[PDB]
């Protein structure tokens, strides 16, 4: 896939970035909605 | 006895394999084939002892 | 059908393995294991009445099976009878509902083998339907229930047993009846092993074939000498002999498995065939006879640059390596997968892995409602000529 | 906005104000070229007392959302170790300055 | 169909197949040759290839069944007990028979033989003779014209309306043996080698002239004119830069050398191109023993209208046999729409089941009718004893 | 054919109740008597994808190669840094049959690498042949031209407009006598 900039900011479909492209994370697709808590105490 | 658990078992016609001689009237030959047996046509070991364990 | 009402039963060379009650989560090992033998007394007005047990010895051990093969068909339809009423007096003691639960139609899976005859199967239908009076029969072939084992499609069944070994070639799950050859068996593993330890007997050089450091080469192999234990618990050692013994059954399949697949006008089929190589039977618990007769294969069979050729090219690549092309078919040689997800045939081996492929199939057809593979007794109403109508 | 490959285009103005920041970025890239001869400037005509600089406000909003992915993209090249960390550091000021 | 278990025998040339008409395989493939192992032993069987895997001094792999596909060793055809005891495994006498190459009508005899065979040797207790290029166009076809390139040759029959063209039916010499023979030949030098041989000859021919074989091929057009389009396309492709699909390797690995044999496209093309063009293996052979102009078997079957004859074969060309299982049917296609442009070329072939296609074609048996074939009784023995 | 394959669907049954008593059983005992189990398995993973499919930077770009000169079918294209790197990180990737996302800025040669994508691999293999390029409707013949001057003997098909003037070039190559399919 040749792009310029992946998708949008909030990035739900990295799934979907990572699914067409990859073989990798297909089986529980619903892992990660837990884990894409790191876009969204600054520090901590 | 065995026989009585046979017919007690799989709850029916018999089947030959006989001499047909076909027909055209009736061929001057004859040949054998499974033939369909109409309606008028020992011991027992315990298991478990040959079970592999 | 209900699977505890399903009855496998693979009579081989020795022994017939007999399970009755599937354990329906994964297939579990054969639990009973006869062998596959039937005593007859033979009634003095010549009837003959069949035992398990030597019948005041008027009864003769009449094998039904060895090297496969049906040697008494009515004997073995009486040992189907031996087996098939054990069954129903086991479950007529033990459950004594089961002539309505397990007994009350027994999908009969009856494991042949390719030495058995057309009328052999026909006689077997009639004594299973008459005198057994058993409605729903399948007649599963060895080497469709060695390939079901994973729905292999096209493969090489090398039943090798203590006596026989059979090479059957199985394309679009069926065998070629002109290409199946059956060379002797574990006894030319044993035999080879007594040529190589003269010095034993047959019990200790059997028990060396069912040791664990029975290997072939193509750690057991770093040690000299390695010990195993007796039938009685005596300590044997062997030399490199526990590394043979096998290798000329290895060396007689791997030519007749050649001249079996090399010859066939397909020259695809021939390829797949020789990739999914499977050899089973009570014998092959040994290690490294699968695996020196898979190198046996590719030394005598892979067609290849060779070493001298492909060295001589390699010499010329060194002026990237290319290959000379060749024609021929057997260009890659491979053996077959079984399936690890059978925890009970994880522990108790793959050695009869027949019986395995046999519960798959009898879960898949009985548990159907697909009497296109298995006679009805309505389909008796066409009879063993419904044999002919109920093959896979 | 997939239109072209210009070499020598120079200067760039936006009226709509990237209601799809990667839809500006991507446009953005059509002036700057591999053999550039000119000199870029970029323009964003905002009104004051008007709703376009709310999506401009919102604009380096959504752009600081996909700098942890997007501008954290940018360092996993040849997978360096101590780029990502100079990165979390200095863009870190730059979006401490907006 | 009728409640028959009838047995279901094609015998080629070179090779004897055996089943039953309620198994639609044959039981064994095994050749119509035999080791004869030296006592005398007929060793039947393919791989009874090990015996002659021995190369053994006495072992002499002679035919049965020459080059006409008639048995010339009857007895040690009688083979047929070989087939029913240690391939069928059943009494001749209990089952019905169908047993399978066109003539012209003369020797209409060995079905006396068979009287022998079937009724003397074997004892089977009927049996039925079916043509066997007619048993190819069977498995439901009328009419057709058979070509059967098998070991024996090109044999070419025309059929129509189910009758023979007895005028027309030719067989060519040159098919599996003889390109065994071209085989062995032109690979010579390469497997550095150069019936009693039948055990040299025949066991390569089972083991690595076969592996050339299913591995020979036939062009599409003729290769001298695919040959010289070829060096033209080449030369084009030269000159406009500044590849010839013959130029490039067939390698054959003789594996009692496990050697390179470097025959090229066109060279494993040149063995096929002798059952088209005989000449140019031996001057006594004319182009019209090859298979084009064999052309003449449409025209001796104009005699039996010949236009009418030519419509129904050529839109109703039937391709088999063993050798021409070897690629290349578009060389007929094209060799005789060039003889024969008139009637486009509809052509039918079994392509796998195509070397043993007359045994499917007596397998349809199955027929629903014992009175659709005539099935040989006893007393049609009897009959034929009669004047 | 349908039972045989209906026991393959059988086969990934009895291996998935396997699997659904197993990885249950594993969920049950790894922990009693985070995403660190994706570092090392995605590692195992990426061989299944180079082998099976067909350190990060080490175990994925295993099969190493680099090659600084461009195709000699790519004729009149610039050489920087970018699409050396770009194009033999994506023979690695192509190497190792790894798909992946070109994540570069804009101006890094997306049809410079993708030409010599073309060009170089194809050049040893010289398949260059039924391969599918979609580029988005604003910049296709753009691409086309660029296919013309920085690559001979790479075909083009391309599929615009009315369905008049397809009917020509898709029936002729109905076949599918093409290098490259530009959609
Ligand atoms: N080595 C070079 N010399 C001259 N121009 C170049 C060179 N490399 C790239 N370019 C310019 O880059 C453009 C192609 O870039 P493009 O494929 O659009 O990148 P992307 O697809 O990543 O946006 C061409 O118009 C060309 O003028
Ligand atoms: F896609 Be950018 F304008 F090269
Ligand atoms: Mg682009």
């Amino acid at each position: 896939i040749l792009t310029g900039t992946p998708l949008q900011n909030n990035l739900p479909e990295l799934w979907a970035l990572l699914n067409f492209v990859l073989p990798k994370i297909f089986n529980s697709v619903k892992s990660f909605d837990e884990w894409f808590n790191t876009p969204f105490d600054k520090i901590e | 006895d065995p026989q009585t658990l046979i017919t007690k078992a799989n709850k029916k016609e018999s089947w030959r394999y006989d001499w047909y001689q076909p027909s055209k009237e009736k061929y001057p030959f004859r040949y054998k084939t499974w033939l369909r047996n109409q309606e008028d046509e020992e011991d027992i070991l315990d298991l478990k002892e040959f079970d592999r364990r | 059908f209900r699977q505890d009402s399903i009855l496998i039963i693979y009579p081989r060379s020795q022994t017939t393995l007999v399970q009755f009650g599937l354990n329906e989560e994964t297939f579990t090992v054969p639990e009973l294991e006869i062998p596959t033998q039937i005593y007859r007394t033979t009634r003095q007005d010549g009837s003959y009445t069949y035992h398990s047990t030597n019948k005041d010895n008027k009864a003769e051990l009449i094998k039904p099976i060895q090297n496969g093969e049906i040697i008494d068909i009515s004997a073995f339809t009486q040992f189907l009878r031996l087996i098939f009423v054990s069954i129903l007096s086991d479950r007529a003691n033990k459950n004594q509902d089961a002539f309505e639960a397990e007994l009350s139609n027994i999908p009969l899976l009856l494991i042949t083998h390719h030495s058995w005859s057309q009328s052999d199967l026909e006689i077997i239908t009639q004594y299973v339907f008459e005198s057994l009076e058993i409605n729903n029969l399948i007649q599963l072939p060895a080497s469709l229930a060695a390939t079901y084992s994973i729905s292999l499609q096209n493969c090489c069944i090398i039943d090798v047993g203590t006596h026989h070994t059979d090479i059957i070639p199985i394309v679009d799950y069926a065998q070629l009846d002109h290409l199946v050859s059956s060379i002797p068996g574990g006894q030319s593993i044993n035999d080879s092993l007594k040529k190589l330890l003269p010095q034993w007997d047959d019990d200790q050089i059997e028990s060396l074939k069912k040791s664990p450091i029975f290997e072939v080469l193509s750690k057991n192999s770093d040690l000299e000498f390695n010990t195993f234990w007796d039938e009685k618990g005596n300590e044997i050692k062997v030399g490199k002999q526990r590394f043979q013994g096998c290798n000329n059954l290895i060396k007689n399949i791997s030519n007749r498995v050649g001249l079996t697949l090399d010859n066939i006008d397909d020259i695809n089929k021939a390829k797949a065939v020789w990739e999914n190589i499977i050899i089973v039977g009570g014998t092959t618990s040994i290690s490294g006879f699968k695996e020196a007769l898979l190198g046996q294969l590719l030394k005598d069979h892979l067609i290849i640059e060779p070493e001298e050729e492909k060295s001589k090219r390699e010499e010329e690549a060194k002026s990237f390596v290319p290959t000379i092309e060749y024609v021929q078919c057997p260009t890659v040689i491979k053996l077959a997968k079984y399936p690890d997800y059978f925890p009970e045939w994880k522990k108790s081996g793959y050695s009869e892995i027949i019986f395995l492929g046999a519960q798959i199939v009898s879960k898949q057809i009985f548990t159907h409602p697909k009497d296109t593979f298995y006679i009805t007794r309505e389909k008796y109403n066409k009879g063993p000529a419904a044999l002919w109508d109920v093959q896979f | 906005g997939l239109g072209l490959n210009l070499q020598t285009a120079d200067t760039v103005i936006i009226f709509d104000t990237d209601w799809n920041p990667h839809q500006d970025l991507q446009a953005q890239d059509r002036a700057h070229r591999i053999g550039q001869k000119n000199e870029v400037r970029i323009l964003r005509l905002i009104t004051t007392n008007s709703v376009e600089e709310v999506i401009l406000e919102r604009a380096y909003k959504k752009l600081d959302i996909d700098g942890k992915v997007i501008q954290a993209g940018k360092f996993d090249n040849k997978s360096t170790s101590e780029e990502q960390e100079a990165l979390l550091r200095s863009l870190l000021d730059a979006e401490e300055e907006r | 169909t009728l409640n028959r278990k009838c047995v279901v025998i094609h015998n080629g040339s070179h090779r004897t197949v055996a089943g039953f008409s309620n198994v639609e395989l044959p039981q064994c493939i095994i050749p119509s040759s035999y080791i004869k192992r030296t006592e005398a032993e007929f060793i039947f069987g393919t791989y009874n290839i090990d015996a002659a895997a021995e190369k053994r001094n006495g072992d002499e792999v002679y035919t049965l069944v020459d080059s006409q596909g008639l048995p010339y060793n009857w007895d040690a055809l009688e083979q047929w007990r070989y087939l029913y005891d240690t391939q069928l495994k059943v009494s001749p006498e209990e089952l019905p028979l169908v047993i399978t190459p066109a003539t012209n009508g003369k020797p209409d005899a060995i079905l006396e033989r068979y009287y022998e065979l079937a009724f003397d040797k074997l004892n089977v207790p009927v049996f039925q003779i079916v043509i066997e290029p007619l048993a190819i166009a069977l498995s439901g076809k009328s009419s057709a014209f058979v070509i059967d390139i098998g070991a024996s040759g090109c044999n070419v029959t025309p059929i129509i309306d189910g009758i023979v063209v007895k005028n027309a039916v030719v067989r060519s010499k040159f098919g599996g043996d003889f390109l065994d023979f071209q085989v062995h030949e032109r690979l010579a030098p390469l497997i550095k080698e150069e019936q009693k041989r039948s055990t040299d000859v025949w066991y390569e021919a089972s083991t690595w002239i076969q592996q050339f074989k299913s591995t020979l091929q036939v062009s599409e057009k003729d290769l001298f004119e695919l040959e010289r389009y070829y060096k033209e396309q080449a030369d084009i492709y030269a000159k406009q830069q500044e590849n010839n699909p013959l130029v490039q390797k067939k390698n054959f690995l003789f594996k009692p050398l496990n050697k390179t044999l470097t025959l090229d496209l066109k060279e494993c093309y040149q063995f096929a191109e002798y059952l088209f063009k005989p000449q140019l293996i031996s001057d006594k052979f004319s182009p019209e023993d090859g298979l084009g102009p064999l052309a003449k078997s449409v025209k001796k079957a104009g005699a039996s209208s010949p236009e009418q004859v030519y419509s129904l074969l050529l839109t109703n060309v039937i391709i088999t046999g063993s050798t021409s299982l070897i690629e290349g049917e578009q060389r007929i296609i094209k060799e005789l729409s060039i003889r024969f442009p008139q009637y486009k070329l509809t052509t039918f072939a079994n392509q796998v089941d195509r070397k043993i296609q007359g045994w499917l074609g007596a397998l349809t048996a199955n027929l629903p009718s014992w009175s659709l074939g005539k099935w040989y009784s006893k007393e049609d023995y009897e009959t034929l004893k009669r004047d | 054919l349908k039972f045989g394959h209906r026991l393959i669907a059988t086969h990934t049954n009895l291996e998935r109740d396997e699997q659904k008593r197993a990885e249950k059983k594993a969920k049950e005992r790894l922990q009693a008597l985070l995403l660190d189990q994706t570092k090392d398995t995605r590692i195992t993973h990426l061989l299944r994808q180079t082998n099976a499919f067909l350190d990060y930077y080490n175990v994925a770009h295993r099969i190493k190669e680099d090659i600084k000169k461009q195709p000699s079918i790519l004729v009149g294209g610039t050489l920087k840094d970018y699409q050396i790197k770009g194009l033999q990180w994506m023979v690695s990737l192509f190497n190792n049959h790894l798909n992946g996302i070109l994540a570069d800025e804009m101006g890094l040669g997306k049809t410079i690498q993708t030409i010599s994508l073309l060009t170089y691999l194809y050049e040893m293999k010289n398949i260059r042949g039924p391969y599918l390029v979609i580029v988005p409707l604003s910049t296709l013949s753009n691409w086309s031209s660029e296919f013309a001057k920085w690559a001979p003997t790479l075909r083009t098909i391309s599929f615009k407009g009315s369905p008049n003037e397809r009917k020509a070039k898709q029936a002729k190559i109905r076949a599918g006598e093409f290098d490259v399919v530009l959609t």
